[PDB]
């Protein structure tokens, strides 16, 4: 791991993290939001 | 140009599980299906299943359904195959291969180098090394006995003597241990002058032995 | 919704179509057949993956503690540090939600676009031997067999072979 | 199985060779065929796809065709570098999975026969001290790559403790093997002669050691 | 028999990046990051005072090196590495705040 | 790739077409002639220029030294300054690469769009006297001369003059 | 300008059309009639509103004074604070103008898109019974009355009822 | 010029600069990247 805070390491490829704003090292950027989903599919239309 | 690089050789006991990796380097393979295909010793190719991680499909051959789990981490550009409840029937080389497309119908055009998996009840053991004693030319060598698993590396005179060296492929005994021999062909005139020593390295047991071979 | 295809004049998608995003469902004399298009499925999937590889990127940028969780720093500089950090949290948070919303808009319209590129292409193949009914279908005005379908699929269907036939109708 | 291929085909440099692949309706009948080439201990290479399509990097002497539930790979102008295993393959709509033929080994004909060099080492003194005895028979430089090994105790055939490797191709395109005889120091002492007999294309090469 | 519309093209274009693809060749592209330095201080049209051996804080207290700078006027003030604030040894308390005030003065 | 024109059903572009982005290549009885369309070439160019003028903007915003390259500032305030500056470097670098990727997508699709607006227009002009073959071409179903071409170009071609003629021929 | 409809091949808009963004103007035997489409007007408007609700958002994020307007803070920390606040002003101002320009591009093309979705749909309805003149109009090749118009509007017009009629009437 | 650092002046109209992160005056914004190209043309498709 390359991102640390008092309570451990953030291991991840995602661009952001909602774990610790004081994490240090090489980290995803800290954000307010708990979740942000990126569409990888198309509009889903069922009947 | 993408290459697929698989994880290294595995040595496993019966009932255990093995997880082999396949990394797409020099570019992603996430937009393609990657299959796992195994080849038992001396046998033909056999499809295990595949994954096409952006499309969202994982497929399995019926004969391995439930015993194999295929997966992918799109972020590290890596695909994985995990096989559970291993027996000697699973001793084989395992390849990952990328299809020409997002699915499994198309020809597989990019292949990994393969990963050997050996399932055995033998425990790792370093070799016992013995000299093979000797005209114009003479033949002298070393017998490398009772080791597991492959490989063993053999050099002569700390690598100084490379000429005339012939290391034979190991025999696999019924015990589950391997044995090989290395023989060097050398001028018989240089018998009572030059010393001949074989150096045997077995990484898995961290064994390293030098053995002098005298007439 | 940009182009009108998906959730527009096509009424819905086919939960039975496991093997693609886009494909063909036909009805002729022999029977009814379904197969998903490769060339355009690959095309969309590839633009999605090219988006991902751009975001799942790792910042090579390192930061250190200016701060202290065990013995607090002096209070004025503590307060400047905290105020800067919150301001950065604001910027990144806005950046995060904007980036994701925008990518999503674009991904959805990327899909609408490729459908409406499959359509308009097949339409182009068939010239004057069939008609736009307008639910994402072509009524063929000549009898056609299952090797004629495949020739539409892999893009070989010749028009001026069935032209006259399909025209009085 | 599912797809069936001849285990072996052969030809001379410049000859034309074909490798057949028999299937059923659920695979070759209704799906496209791929062909792969594999050299020993290396990954397969895609040779043909979509039945008769050839990758750009593949020489034009390789061609494929499909008729009914059968397929054929033709190699025009056979080259020495074409000695390899060849596999046919197709999706099977019945098994819902990819299937492969059993493989065909292609041999390039015309290579001169070479009799085996044999070397036989008696048990080392060190090994006897450890209460074991191994007779080591080293076979090298033979072609074609198929020998059989008989062990002689005195003049009688040994029927125990004989373990022989498969033949393996050397750098010089001839073959090597090795056979091991395991005996008690006691058995090594009990006879006045032990002999390794290697037969190759009818002719027998022999060596012998004495305690 | 026919008329055909179509777009232009060049034989070697330049690679750019998109939301969607990397190194997609386009017809003409332009640079957006300045990489070119001008290894000089460009002061055309500006009232320049180059402080030389005088240290910025020296203009205030007035050691001999700063005699020509006790009363200057500038749009652009240039400090040098050789600059010294002081004759008789000593320091300014809160010097950086004072420099910052003086630079913008 | 958004609209299907450029790098879609048009197979490629014409390296001989110096005097525009978009134009016409025709084949009739008399000969073969090429001329680039103005109205739509201009149209695209103008949107690209309008993008540039927006970024090639100069910030009127002045910043001063809070820092000292000659005698380092005290270390705690030095470290806050550096950490802030780096954080700004993060923000701006992300903004820079995002802005540019996005402008590029849009520029490319801007181009696809204007091609596929030339097309659909000429198509509309010719009504029922020709056909979409689908490589960015119209097979004209009546003999036509080079002053008939020019009348398509500068948008004067009358349909109901050649209607019947080209219709039996279908 | 993306799709070619608005400020493209439709020449302009109708200042008399109070009751929509998109609508119909017809000419037949009986008379001339105008009515705005609901289904696509609603559609665009709803996308505009969905944009607004996203920006008119309130940040739940609180900030306090690090500064002092009455007795100035010490000068060095004063200078770091001011430099940070201004740097935030740079970032946010850039964010503001970029966000607004981009939303605007998209809003305009959102409109173009919905027009050129009204068009292409009506076109699809009429099959082979009329023609694209190309100013955002369909010349109908059969006589039609004002209850035929309405059947186009609310999307019930049957083609194979007027097919032959309108087909000979194109030769 | 209106943008200075210890080693000279940054004279440019471009929005960003990779020259010196400590430049002062009225400067293009400093960024990590050495280069970012903006398309001014169309998709280029040759024969």
């Amino acid at each position: 791991g390359d991102c640390y805070h008092s309570g451990g390491t953030i291991i991840s490829n995602l661009p952001f993290q909602n774990i610790n704003s004081r994490a240090v090292g090489k980290c995803p950027r800290y954000v307010k939001q708990e979740s942000l989903l990126l569409a990888t599919g198309m509009k889903n239309v069922p009947e | 140009q993408v290459q697929l690089v698989q994880s290294g050789a595995e040595v496993k006991k019966p009932g255990s599980s093995v997880k082999v990796s396949c990394k797409s380097s020099g570019g992603t393979s996430n937009n393609y299906a990657i299959s796992w295909v195994r080849q038992a010793p001396g046998q033909g190719l056999d499809w295990m299943g595949g994954i096409s991680p952006i499309f969202g499909s994982t497929a399995y051959a019926q004969k391995f359904q439930g015993r194999v789990t295929i997966s992918a981490d799109i972020f590290s550009n890596t695909a994985y195959m995990e096989l559970n409840s291993l027996t000697s029937e699973d001793t084989a080389v395992y390849f990952c291969a990328r299809h020409g497309n997002y699915y499994y119908y198309s020809g597989m055009d990019v292949w990994g180098q393969g990963t050997t998996v050996t399932v055995s009840s033998a425990s790792t053991k370093g070799p016992s090394v013995f000299p093979l004693a000797p005209g114009g030319t003479a033949a002298l060598g070393c017998l490398v006995k009772d080791y597991f698993p492959e490989p063993v590396t053999v050099s002569w005179n700390s690598g100084a003597l490379t000429s005339g060296v012939h290391t034979f492929p190991a025999v696999l005994q019924s015990s589950g241990l391997y044995s090989l021999s290395s023989v060097v062909t050398v001028p018989s005139s240089s018998l009572g002058t030059q010393t001949y020593i074989c150096n045997v390295n077995h990484k898995p047991s961290n064994t390293k032995v030098d053995k002098r071979v005298e007439p | 919704g940009l182009f009108g295809a998906i959730a527009g004049f096509i009424e819905n998608g086919w939960e039975g179509l496991i093997d693609g995003w886009y494909g063909f469902r036909h009805q002729n004399a022999q029977g009814e057949g379904t197969a998903a298009d490769y060339k355009s499925t690959q095309s969309a999937i590839d633009q999605i993956t090219g988006k991902l590889n751009r975001l799942i990127e790792k910042t090579n940028q390192q930061f250190e503690l200016i701060d202290n969780e065990f013995t607090e720093v002096e209070r004025q500089i503590g307060n400047v540090i905290n105020w800067t950090r919150d301001s950065m949290t604001e910027v990144w948070s806005y950046n995060a939600e904007l980036l994701v919303a925008m990518e999503n808009q674009h991904t959805i319209d990327l899909a609408d676009s490729e459908m409406n590129k499959l359509y308009e292409r097949v339409k182009r193949q068939l010239r004057e031997n069939a008609e736009e009914d307008g639910t994402g279908c072509f009524e063929i005005f000549h009898k056609c067999d299952d090797d004629c379908m495949a020739s539409i699929r892999n893009n070989t269907y010749d028009h001026s072979k069935y032209r006259e036939e399909a025209i009085q109708n | 199985s599912a797809l069936t291929q001849p285990p072996a085909v052969s030809g001379t440099p410049g000859q034309r060779v074909t490798i057949s692949c028999s299937g059923s309706d659920s695979n070759i009948g209704r799906r496209s065929v791929n062909w792969y080439q594999q050299f020993p201990g290396t990954a397969p290479k895609l040779l043909i796809y979509s039945n008769d399509q050839r990758p750009s990097v593949v020489p034009d002497r390789f061609s494929g065709s499909k008729s009914g539930t059968s397929a054929s790979l033709a190699i025009s102008g056979l080259q020495s570098e074409d000695e390899a295993e060849y596999y046919c393959a197709a999706w099977d709509d019945s098994l819902k999975g990819a299937v492969f033929g059993g493989g065909t080994q292609l041999t390039v004909l015309g290579q001169p026969k070479a009799a085996p060099s044999v070397t036989l080492f008696p048990p080392s003194s060190e090994e006897l001290q450890a209460n074991k005895a191994t007779l080591v028979c080293l076979i090298s430089d033979f072609y074609p790559g198929a020998v059989t090994v008989a062990w002689k105790a005195d003049s009688s055939p040994v029927k125990a403790g004989v373990e022989t490797t498969t033949p393996s191709k050397q750098s010089n395109n001839k073959y090597a093997a090795s056979s091991y005889l395991s005996l008690t120091p006691e058995q090594w002492k009990s006879h006045r002669s032990y002999s390794c007999q290697v037969t190759h294309e009818g002719s027998t090469v022999e060596k012998t050691v004495a305690p | 028999d026919k008329i055909c519309l179509g777009h232009h093209a060049v034989s070697n274009g330049t690679k750019v990046n998109t939301l969607t693809e990397r190194g997609v060749e386009v017809v003409n592209a332009t640079e957006t990051v300045e990489r070119t330095n001008v290894p000089r201080i460009c002061s055309k049209g500006k009232r320049t005072v180059d402080l030389g051996q005088c240290g910025l804080l020296g203009t205030i207290t007035g050691p001999p090196q700063c005699d020509q700078f006790l009363e200057f006027s500038a749009d652009l003030i240039i400090e040098r590495r050789e600059g010294s604030d002081v004759c008789y040894p000593g320091k300014f308390v809160n010097e950086e705040a004072l420099r910052q005030i003086l630079r913008e003065s």
